[PDB]
């Protein structure tokens, strides 16, 4: 039967953790990958995260298969200009925790933005990717690496001609 | 050398790089000087010796000298520009993870991983060659450099860029600029005197474009239309990849003309190059029948085996006994069990030629174990091949060697920088030649490769080995197929490295689907389930 | 006395009194008006999309 | 049956011509002639034994064999299992699932690829 | 045979499009199968003798590299014929029913009886009435292969300021005519 | 929801793939002649519809090759002004190969480049590899 070794790759090991973009696995296929450009200026952060995740995880392809991890890369630009509906910018919490007794970190989207807006976008993309796939580390991780984030309008992927991503809101 | 780079001249630097580029190989992992293995955690990591820092410091000194101190030297001297780029391609500057990887199956991340606690602080995120590559790209993008360069220099420059780039393809802007300049020069100089060397340069440029994944339609049409001189191996290798029936037919006609001209001129080097490029192109071809007829009439097997080192006797024997082998080879490669049952029924109802797979399928079916040989097996020594040939005389085991495997062994013996590998591969060629001479082994000539492999699939050594394994598993299940190959080889996991991407027309049962192509079994572990790497 | 939460980038060792002044209320940027609301606000104000020639 | 040729080649039937379970002898007397008439191609191999195997085997075109037990099975059951042997090709044991309904995946128009419909955009 | 219609122009324009390989979506055994001229399928058991030349009556769709005919729900003039290769039982499914309370265990073996059928031929002989407009439900009296029956225009107008604008080529690329 | 009497039972979250919401209309949706779907794209006019006596609709549409060729033409028109990019060239090559293909490619595309990288990377000395060694 299948046997996953107890000797795993650990963040503290010199070998380090991999990048699934450069990995080669039976369930990774970058041949059919495309590149999209998502300008998140004036677009609500949750909506932008959901739209980006739909393409990142590959659910937008009719050949989608949950086992196979194939998705199109998405370059998100102008994350600094991302909008929140109302007072949510300071009334929406982000909560994490360490193994220590105190441990708990409660922070505001304002603080997350002041540190790194791309971090906030990454948090929301992670929430979507976990909402849809949470039972496997590879599935939880690979689409996030497929995703690309940039707070400004300058990105180095101009050598890939990322086509602008056009969508419509539910309204 | 790193200290004295700034004080050296162009010729001195060229000699320096030429001398330094010795130990490295193309397919190998440059700057991978792994000596000590530390396995205190449980998953070993290999620590490179002092050579890697030496090369890193040399590259840094070269960058400082040719970018931050003397930026005009690269523009002035195109030869140095090509030499530096070729050196940076030979050493995987943009893939430093290979510098620390010990096996392709478990690639390392010591060059792209860095944790706050202290892991990989001294081996992660080195800007090795980034500044120099950026400066070279800017020099190309701004050209006086291309104006000073020669067509050969331009082809070498484009090849160097596509080799340096980790994906194997040059930047879009650089590729476009170089291609435009080369096309302008070809159009301006073709009207004047032209030479077979110029044609070879154009063919090399076309092959470089195909490798960089573009396609120069103008160059292709020019080569197809021109008939003053025969084409070289580069053109056939380039047109092998494309998919177009008329283009393939025209390329086949050109290949026939070129082979005839080479035979008439008795140029051994040109004949062998054309034979290799042909082999590749014919494997690419879709019409397996016409490809097989072409190979049989042009005598690919005999000439290739003669070109090999210790295979002259087997080449002569194969040429003598070709008719019997062809007569014994069946028409259809599916329902082999049914065909064997019918032959047995016919036999029930009231000398020895050279052993080859397709003619001796029944012998293989009778045999219990079959070892498929691979070139990588003898990377260091011939002990495992000696063990296989010792197992051969048991009568219950057989050894299968492929023409692609023999070609790989010969090329790596003649080109590999490792003297141990060269001697081991020569010894392996001698052993295989002796075994084929005695008949205790099995050979799969190029004609049989054409007959067996998929319709229009290009097969290297690994792909041919896996097609043979899939055919044995699908038509002769009761034969236990083992594979002899180096543990570091990536072909040990076809479903992980040799996979054509997410294809809707394949499934885990395509291995047993008689009508499906053999290579469809790559996408599934069932092929690996039935084939054992020992 | 707390045994965790010592990452000063997220849990600074300053009082709520000292952080109140830095808590934003009239947050000019990032903006809170999505692009989808632009046309709706235009229509609510009652303006019209006259052709360029007008 | 495939392309008009039956996959089954021979059927081995071991029995005791006396002092044994009647089922096999009764099948031979009653049902076997009808089966032979229906499928004359199949070669019936009757094996007299002192301690019969109490099973019916079928050797197919690819050399495989499929055996059925008949310890106390009735002659009708033996006949039905013999016809099952004839019907089956004894090549695959796939499940009856939605994925496996279609043996080989095919496309007449052509499979879907990322760059099909990619450059097509909304219109009015 | 081939397509027919009272309009000679439409008949001669559409007949060449039918020539070539064809696929058919058929309904059988409460299951729908897409089949081609050389496709093997496993349908639920059909009381058909092996090696029998069989035909599929109710066909939901036919199509090819150049045309597609749909049934609402079914079609007519479709000849889908196959050969019954095998009558067997597929892989067994084991249902083990037990409850922690009562010491009763039930072991059900479901080998799904099936008939394996290889499609041998697919033919279509449609009878067309006339050209049918899409954006309007009316059907045209005159068929003009040289003009699109329903022309299409680009979306951009300039009024929608906050519109996701794609590349200009895709945004306004004209389409050819597939009948000349 | 649930009143006070009902006992709380945290259900397993539905980790299924939900179909994305669609734009909604109040007049077109309630109109009987006009269907809910509103599809009108570049290749829409090429899907000619004809009536059938039985009742069905016969659709005449361009072939897979023709659609891929139209996509390739659009890509070329987009890329001519700004110059071909690496990804644009790769996509064009893939489209052309798909158009001209008569079989299935089960091998990694990069495998050929990996094998032939000895034509790009140049080796010095007598160990240099050339065709027909």
């Amino acid at each position: 039967a299948p046997f996953k070794s107890v000797l795993r790759r650990h963040k503290h090991h010199p070998e380090g953790l991999p990048l699934y973009n450069d990995m080669s696995k039976q369930w990774l296929c970058r041949e059919g990958e495309r590149w999209w450009l998502l300008d998140a200026r004036g677009e609500q952060l949750p909506r932008v995260a959901a739209v980006a995740a739909q393409y990142i995880t590959g659910q937008h392809r009719p050949d989608f298969t949950p086992g196979m991890i194939t998705g199109d890369h998405v370059v998100i630009v102008n994350i600094k200009d991302v909008v929140m509906v109302g007072d949510q910018w300071i009334r929406v919490p982000i909560t994490w925790q360490t193994a220590y007794p105190g441990g708990k970190y409660r922070i505001r989207l304002t603080d997350m933005y002041e540190r790194d807006p791309c971090m906030l976008m990454w948090w929301f993309l992670k929430d979507e990717v976990n909402r849809h796939f949470v039972r496997k580390l590879k599935t939880r991780i690979a689409p996030l690496e497929k995703a690309w984030l940039y707070e400004d309008s300058i990105h180095p992927h101009a050598d890939k001609n990322p086509r602008p991503l056009c969508w419509t809101d539910p309204e | 050398m790193a200290s004295t780079v700034s004080f050296r001249s162009d010729e001195e630097l060229l000699r320096m790089f030429t001398a330094i580029s010795a130990p490295f190989s193309v397919d190998g992992r440059g700057l991978n000087f792994l000596t000590v293995k530390v396995s205190k955690f449980g998953r070993p990591y290999y620590v490179p010796n002092s050579l890697l820092p030496a090369y890193v410091n040399l590259v840094d000194a070269t960058t400082i000298a040719l970018v931050r101190e003397q930026p005009w030297r690269l523009s002035a001297s195109p030869a140095l520009f090509i030499q530096v780029l070729q050196f940076m391609a030979l050493i995987k500057v943009f893939e430093p993870n290979k510098w620390f990887t010990f096996s392709d199956h478990a690639p390392s991340n010591r060059a792209d991983y860095r944790h706050a606690i202290g892991v990989n602080h001294s081996t992660a995120f080195w800007g090795t060659g980034e500044e120099l590559y950026d400066f070279m790209v800017e020099l190309l993008r701004v050209p006086t450099m291309l104006d000073l360069c020669t067509r050969e220099q331009m082809v070498d420059l484009l090849s160097g860029f596509c080799g340096v780039m980790p994906c194997g393809k040059a930047v879009g802007d650089v590729f476009k600029t170089i291609t435009d300049a080369f096309l302008r020069r070809v159009r301006n100089d073709i009207s004047g005197p032209w030479s077979a060397h110029d044609w070879a340069i154009v063919e090399r440029m076309y092959l470089v474009t195909v490798l960089c994944d573009a396609g120069n339609n103008e160059i292709l049409q020019l080569l197809l239309s021109d008939t003053a001189s025969p084409r070289g191996p580069d053109f056939f290798a380039a047109v092998s990849r494309t998919k177009d029936t008329p283009t393939k037919k025209r390329a086949l006609c050109l290949l026939q003309e070129a082979i005839d001209n080479a035979s008439a001129k008795a140029d051994k080097v040109t004949l062998l190059g054309l034979l290799e490029s042909g082999s590749e192109f014919l494997l690419s071809l879709v019409d397996k029948g016409v490809a097989h007829t072409f190979a049989t009439q042009n005598l690919f097997d005999y000439r290739i085996l003669n070109s090999f080192l210790h295979c002259s006797l087997v080449a002569d024997r194969l040429r003598v006994e070709q008719s019997v082998i062809t007569s014994l080879i069946p028409s259809s490669l599916r329902d082999v069990q049914v065909q064997m049952l019918m032959s047995n029924e016919r036999n029930a109802l009231n000398k020895r030629p050279l052993m080859t797979m397709l003619s001796q399928l029944e012998y293989l079916n009778s045999i219990d174990s079959v070892f498929i040989l691979h070139s990588s097996l003898m990377a260091t020594s011939t002990d495992q091949l000696v063990s296989a040939v010792r197992r051969l005389p048991s009568g219950k085991d057989s050894l299968i060697v492929t023409m692609s495997c023999l070609r790989a062994l010969s090329v790596k013996s003649l080109t590999s920088p490792s003297m141990k590998e060269r001697i081991a591969c020569a010894r392996a060629l001698e052993i295989v030649s002796y075994e084929l001479e005695k008949g205790r082994a099995v050979l799969l000539p190029f004609s049989e490769e054409i007959l067996l492999h998929d319709a229009g699939a290009y097969c290297d050594e690994d792909l041919m080995l896996w097609t043979v394994a899939a055919f044995l598993a699908r038509e002769l299940p009761l034969v236990k197929v083992h594979t002899l190959m180096h543990s570091n080889c990536t072909a040990r996991t076809p479903y992980r490295f040799l996979k054509g991407g997410h294809n809707l027309l394949v499934s885990s049962r395509s291995l047993y689907d008689k009508g499906a192509p053999l290579l469809s079994s790559l996408h599934s572990k069932e092929l690996r389930l039935v084939t054992h790497n020992v | 006395t707390r045994r965790g939460g010592k990452n000063l980038a997220w849990r600074p060792k300053m009082s709520e009194r000292t952080l109140e002044q830095f808590v934003p209320l009239h947050l000019a940027f990032p903006r809170r008006h999505p692009n989808s609301w632009q046309e709706r606000q235009f229509h609510l104000l009652g303006y019209v999309k006259w052709p360029k020639e007008i | 049956s495939r392309n008009g040729e039956l996959c089954l080649k021979k059927v081995i039937i071991s029995y005791c011509p006396s002092n044994g379970a009647p089922n096999t002898r009764q099948f031979l007397a009653t049902h076997l002639p009808h089966f032979h008439a229906k499928y004359p191609s199949v070669s019936i191999d009757l094996r007299p034994r002192l301690w019969p195997e109490m099973a019916i085997t079928g050797v197919y075109r690819d050399g495989s064999e499929r055996s059925y037990n008949t310890k106390n099975l009735s002659p009708m059951g033996i006949f039905l299992r013999l016809n099952n042997l004839v019907s089956t090709a004894n090549d695959y044991d796939q499940p009856f699932c939605a994925s496996h309904l279609h043996f080989q995946r095919r496309s007449v128009q052509g499979t879907w690829n990322p760059w099909l419909w990619n450059y097509e955009t909304e219109r009015r | 045979n081939g397509l027919r219609c009272p309009d000679a122009l439409i008949t001669r324009t559409l007949n060449p499009l039918l020539n070539g390989p064809k696929f058919a979506v058929i309904y059988c055994g409460n299951h729908q199968y897409k089949v081609a001229v050389g496709d093997v399928i496993a349908v639920q058991r059909l009381r058909v003798e092996i090696g029998s030349h069989i035909a599929l009556k109710k066909v939901l769709m036919v199509g090819g590299p150049r045309f597609t005919a749909i049934g609402r729900p079914l079609l007519e003039g479709v000849r889908v014929t196959a050969q019954v290769e095998e009558q067997k039982r597929m892989r067994n499914v084991v249902s083990l029913f037990a409850t922690p309370g009562r010491r009763h265990v039930r072991w059900v073996d479901a080998p799904h009886a099936a008939t394996i059928i290889r499609i041998c031929e697919i033919f279509y002989s449609p009878n067309v009435v006339g050209e049918l407009d899409k954006y309007k439900g009316e059907l045209l009296e005159t068929f003009t292969p040289g003009q699109h029956t329903n022309p299409v225009y680009p979306v951009d107008d300039g009024y929608d300021v906050f519109r996701k604008k794609d590349k200009e080529a895709m945004e306004n690329a004209t389409t050819f005519l597939d009948l000349l | 929801f649930g009143g006070f009497g009902m006992s709380v039972y945290t259900p397993k979250k539905d980790r299924r793939f939900r179909v994305q919401p669609l734009p909604s209309l109040h007049a077109n949706s309630l109109a009987d002649d006009t269907p809910l779907v509103t599809t009108t794209r570049t290749l829409s006019p090429n899907f000619r519809a004809f009536a059938l006596q039985d009742g069905g609709v016969f659709f005449t549409h361009p072939s897979h090759e023709q659609v891929m060729r139209v996509g390739q033409n659009i890509l070329a028109e987009e890329t001519k002004a700004t110059g071909m990019t690496s990804m644009d060239t790769y996509v064009n090559s893939r489209i052309q190969s798909i158009i001209a293909e008569n079989t299935v490619e089960n091998v990694a595309l990069s495998h050929w480049r990996r094998r032939h990288m000895w034509n790009l990377v140049r080796t010095h000395g007598k160990l240099q590899r050339h065709w027909g060694v």
